[PDB]
């Protein structure tokens, strides 16, 4: 579970145009993804 | 007029009896709950003046030679004052009272009595008429699915006097049950996920035989009883009726009984008991009654426990 | 009735929007003191606008307490108690409005262009406090109420139609046909003008569109009523859970029910600093708890400690009686249930085993696992009294050890496989074996508990009953004067705090005297490692009577002593465990000769003619070993003085002799 959270949280930092993160509560919500060409990005790190 | 009445209740109810067989109910119009018509049967025995003995006299009066033991069930026939202290507090004004004895010793005869007297009183023999008999349980409705409760021998007794006969016979699972009824005055039940607690107010007169079946004068008292310490701390006037064969005392009793199945009446000539249903009334009247006592005498209890208690150290050893 | 003017509500709800500000809260409660300008003052729902269009979110929570604190709602706060569609209809319209309006109107964004087609929704959800379940009565229908209760059996994802597909069995057009109040129409002739075959449309079963309904059941009381919950609200509640709910109740042929609108699952401040920093605290709270018992200073502080609890972390205190049967058991466990929340009585023979545990069952028409409550279950986070524990089945009792250290209870029967929680804490009272105390056989002969269930218990009182005139009189008085002719709600108020509020963490110095006294409670050779931890417990439960954010050494302190005091240590024999009765000696007499001439040497071999009692304490008893209790002293002086060896002119110093 706890890998998956620094998964999830990756997704945004290497996909900052389609998915947004704000919190409630202290909790974390997850705007939603507009998946486009998800394969490229992986690609340039 | 919902929520009016609620289970358990002795109510006087005003209504309709409305209807090939038609089936009946009743349109509740008017409730209540449970005077110069018998003021003046009241006045009668006040002005006399005998009260006590009297009364004590007139419970049983075809059983010889148990005046102590009448005056103790005269007394748990009136009952105490229930005390509520407040705060969340409760402590119960009921006597509890026990009637050890030998075969023979007309000690069920007196529980027999109780119940014809007490208009709340319930007669019971053996192991509580066995567990089911005993305590209470909830019963399922075959037509509603719904659950009910059906009163045993206590929860029946409620607001009343419970007589238990063949006490020294019962289960662990029926004495255990004393405990919270002698105690609490309610039953609690945690079964098939329902928790509910019972009200069983009740004054629970126990009549029982020697443990070891008689009693001998060789014997301890101790040793003729199958009851621990906290049940027997439990009961108030806590009697114990040793039958010793004497002539002078078994003459009177055979006397006083040869006259009862002989004639309709008591062998005393001097002395005529109050009738039942004079005593109900009475009883009833002196009940509604709340006395408090003084301080004098609180200061008297404390000196008078003190002198009963600091005796028990040497005598039990 | 129609009382709603359309145009005034949505005029006093754009007022209430607008206007209203998170200050207006703390007047009604009168908490004047805690206004904090430096957030308060801002408007209150304009942020939960801001954020739930922005989140994506189409609800709103609404707190109906903010509106009797503002003035002009509260003629539009009886109002909603009868009618909350018309709310929720000018809510959307509002929420349109605010998009509209504080977005593309103030050219800050444009960020709302799919805003305008979606519906949205607001709960009620703050009513004040109603009258309960019990209460209700027929001219409450329709009206909001508020509940509170305990889940016991949920209805799978029932899909409801909303809208029907048809589809013509002869040419294969395709309708859309939706619901209007409830009622499907179902058309008797295709639409198209070519097609006109009478009763030709077919509805397709799995093209249609459903919302979610899932049926939830209550119980507030052993009464229960059935729930409907619709949306959104769905995997929320599961059985076994505890339930706040706003909602409408309804009737339909006689089938009461509440449509739940929401769901919830979770001044005299100063009167208690007052109490906090006075000096006789805790004996004022100890003797508060049972006014109607005399003395017994370890038996109310301890089942004090049980109320006030642990600390749960990412905690409840065990206790049991044992004594003669004639002493103030009873009543204090009758108190405790009637002072705590949703408290449980039970007896040994009483209850059984599916008694404490909950009676796991399964659907006999959705095939889902129920439960149908339990002693155990039901004070879940509260106190469980136990009368007659000794007396308890042996089955019956061996459930108990998964509950008292798990706080679980595993059920595996035929086609049931599943645990439950059980947190709560445990007040037992037991009679000793036979009839009463006997000091000759040592302490664990006279009770009927197995090592492993005696070791989970954090205390355990051995209450004995002695013939001693001097605390048999007191205790005579205190009977005798309460027959004739703090409070508890102070109490409750302080204890419902303290659980709220304080979290005391364990400090550094106060760890080594944990490690110390089991070291030294161990090293007596029953020192299991489960008394550690009750030590711990304790040590916390202190700090939250002290009301301060840290445990310390008088908490651990005192809770080692009542420990101690509780299983009476020192008056047991460690090598028979034998009570001893009689709890000056020539050891004594020594101690007291030897102490008496050390004070007389260092009187006379310092060089000063008089010396202070804090200067000898911190020349002697501090210098070295241990500090001892400085009273020993003051008795040697005084002897000594008595005997005219030693001068005391004061309090303040002492003086070599004459
Ligand atoms: N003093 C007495 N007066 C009247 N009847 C008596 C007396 N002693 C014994 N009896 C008779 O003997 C019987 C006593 O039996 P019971 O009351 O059942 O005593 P136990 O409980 O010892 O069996 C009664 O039927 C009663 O008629
Ligand atoms: N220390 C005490 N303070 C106040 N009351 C006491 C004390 N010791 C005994 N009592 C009285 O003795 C009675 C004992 O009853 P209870 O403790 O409820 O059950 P049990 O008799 O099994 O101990 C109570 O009614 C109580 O008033
Ligand atoms: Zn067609």
């Amino acid at each position: 579970t706890k890998e998956a959270s620094e998964i999830l949280a990756g997704l945004q930092g290497i996909l900052p145009m389609d998915i947004s993160v704000h919190q409630v509560d202290g909790g974390l919500k997850v705007y939603r993804w507009n998946s486009l060409d998800k394969n490229r990005f992986s690609k340039l790190l | 007029l919902v929520r009016s009445l609620s289970p358990g209740d002795i109510v006087d109810v005003t209504g309709i009896f409305l209807p090939l067989l038609t089936e009946t109910y009743l349109e509740a119009q008017f409730v209540r709950q449970h005077t110069s018509d018998v003021e003046e049967r009241v006045m009668e025995l006040i002005t006399s003046g005998d009260v006590y003995n009297r009364l004590a006299k007139s419970i049983a009066p075809e059983i010889y030679g148990n005046l102590d033991v009448k005056k103790a069930l005269l007394l748990l026939l009136v009952g105490g004052v229930d005390k509520r202290v407040g705060d969340g507090m409760k402590i119960r004004g009921d006597i509890n009272v026990c009637l050890m004895g030998d075969p023979g010793v007309a000690k069920s005869q007196l529980l027999k009595a109780i119940c014809k007297i007490s208009p709340r009183g319930v007669y019971t023999t053996g192991k509580g008429s066995s567990g089911v008999g005993l305590t209470a349980a909830v019963m399922k409705d075959p037509v509603t699915d719904e659950m009910i409760l059906e009163g045993g021998a206590l929860v029946l007794a409620d607001n009343g006097i419970c007589c238990i006969d063949e006490f020294d016979k019962m289960d662990e699972s029926d004495r255990t049950a004393i405990h919270e009824v002698m105690e609490q005055q309610t039953i609690s039940i945690s079964k098939a996920g329902i928790n509910t607690t019972l009200n069983a107010r009740t004054s629970i007169l126990a009549a029982a035989n020697p443990l070891y079946g008689r009693y001998n004068p060789r014997l301890s008292p101790l040793d003729n009883i199958n009851l621990p310490a906290a049940l027997l701390s439990r009961f108030d006037i806590l009697f114990l009726m040793l039958d010793i064969p004497s002539r002078d005392d078994d003459e009177k009793l055979a006397e006083h009984v040869t006259y009862v199945h002989m004639h309709n009446k008591q062998p005393d000539l001097d002395f005529t008991p109050v009738e039942p249903s004079k005593m109900r009334e009475y009883i009833a009247y002196a009940k509604t009654k709340r006395p408090v006592m003084s301080e004098a005498v609180n200061d008297y209890v404390v000196q008078a426990y003190i002198r009963l208690r600091q005796d028990s150290k040497r005598e039990m050893d | 009735g129609t009382n709603v003017s359309i145009q005034e509500c949505t005029t006093n709800f754009r007022n209430f929007l607008m206007s209203f500000k998170y200050k207006f809260r703390k007047i009604l409660d009168e908490r004047e003191e805690f206004i904090n300008n430096t957030t308060d003052e801002e408007l209150y729902y304009i942020k939960q606008l801001n954020e739930m269009r922005e989140l994506g979110t189409s609800n709103l929570n609404l707190d109906a307490r903010n509106l009797l604190a503002y003035k002009q709602t509260e003629d539009l706060y009886h109002q909603l108690l009868n009618y909350p569609q018309e709310v929720i209809s000018i809510m959307d319209q509002t929420i349109k409005d605010c998009m509209v309006s504080l977005i593309v109107d103030n050219n800050l964004d444009y960020d709302l262009d799919e805003i305008e087609t979606k519906f949205y929704k607001v709960r009620p959800y703050n009513v004040g406090s109603c009258k309960g379940m019990r209460e209700l009565n027929p001219n409450d229908i329709d009206k909001l109420i508020n509940l509170k209760g305990l889940v016991l059996r949920s209805t799978p994802v029932i899909p409801d139609m909303k809208v029907a597909f048809f589809k013509c069995n002869v040419c294969d057009h395709t309708m859309a046909v939706e619901i209007d109040r409830g009622v499907i129409q179902e058309p008797a002739r295709c639409e198209r003008i070519d097609c006109n075959e009478p009763n030709s449309m077919s509805l397709i079963h799995n093209r249609c569109s459903f919302a979610d309904k899932q049926v939830i059941k209550l119980q507030e009381t052993p009464h229960s009523i059935s729930l409907c919950v619709y949306d959104e609200l769905v995997d929320s509640c599961r059985a076994g859970d505890r339930i706040e709910v706003t909602g409408t109740f309804r009737s339909i042929p006689y089938k009461t029910y509440v449509d739940v609108v929401h769901v919830k699952k979770v001044q005299d401040l100063a009167k208690i600093r007052e109490v906090a920093a006075r000096e006789d605290l805790y004996s004022l709270l100890a003797r508060s708890i049972a006014p109607s018992i005399y003395e017994l200073e370890d038996v109310k502080k301890g089942i004090l400690l049980q109320l006030f609890g642990g600390t749960n972390k990412t905690g409840d205190i065990n206790i049991l009686l044992c004594g003669d049967p004639s002493t103030s058991k009873s009543q204090i466990l009758q108190y405790v249930h009637k002072i705590t929340p949703r408290g449980v009585y039970t007896s040994g023979k009483g209850s059984s085993a599916v008694g404490l545990t909950a009676y796991i069952t399964r659907d006999v028409d959705t095939k889902q696992l129920v439960l149908e409550s339990g002693a155990l279950v039901l004070s879940d986070g509260g106190v469980c009294c136990i009368d007659e524990f000794d007396k308890m089945s042996d089955s019956t009792r061996s459930v108990l050890h998964e509950v008292m250290e798990q706080q679980t209870i595993s059920i595996a029967k035929a086609g049931i496989i599943t645990t439950l929680n059980a947190r709560s804490s445990i007040l037992a009272s037991a009679n000793p074996i036979g009839s009463r105390y006997n000091p000759n056989l040592p302490v664990t002969e006279n009770i009927d508990l197995p090592p492993p269930l005696l070791s989970r218990f954090d205390l355990v009182y051995l209450v004995l009953d002695k013939v001693d005139e001097k605390n048999d009189r007191e205790l005579a008085k205190h009977l005798t004067n309460l027959y004739l002719e703090l409070p508890v709600e102070f109490l409750t108020m302080y204890i419902s705090y303290a659980k709220e509020h304080i979290h005391p963490i364990i400090t550094e110095a106060a760890k080594t005297e944990l490690v110390r006294a089991y070291v030294g409670m161990r090293k007596m050779g029953t020192a299991t490692t489960r008394q550690l931890e009750s030590m711990i417990r304790l040590a916390e439960a202190h700090a939250k009577m002290k009301l301060k954010n840290v445990v310390e050494l008088e908490d651990v302190q005192e809770a080692v002593r009542l420990i101690r005091s509780a299983i009476k240590d020192y008056a047991t024999d460690p090598k028979t465990g034998k009570i001893d009765m009689n709890l000056k000696s020539v050891i004594q007499r020594k101690l007291q000769e030897d102490l008496s001439r050390e004070i007389m040497n260092v009187l006379k071999d310092q060089a000063s003619d008089s010396m202070s009692f804090n200067e000898l304490i911190k020349q002697i008893n501090e210098h070295s070993q241990d500090r001892v209790e400085s009273s020993d002293i003051q008795e040697a002086l005084s002897r000594l003085q008595q005997e005219d060896k030693v001068i005391v002119l004061g309090e303040g110093v002492r003086r070599s002799v004459r």
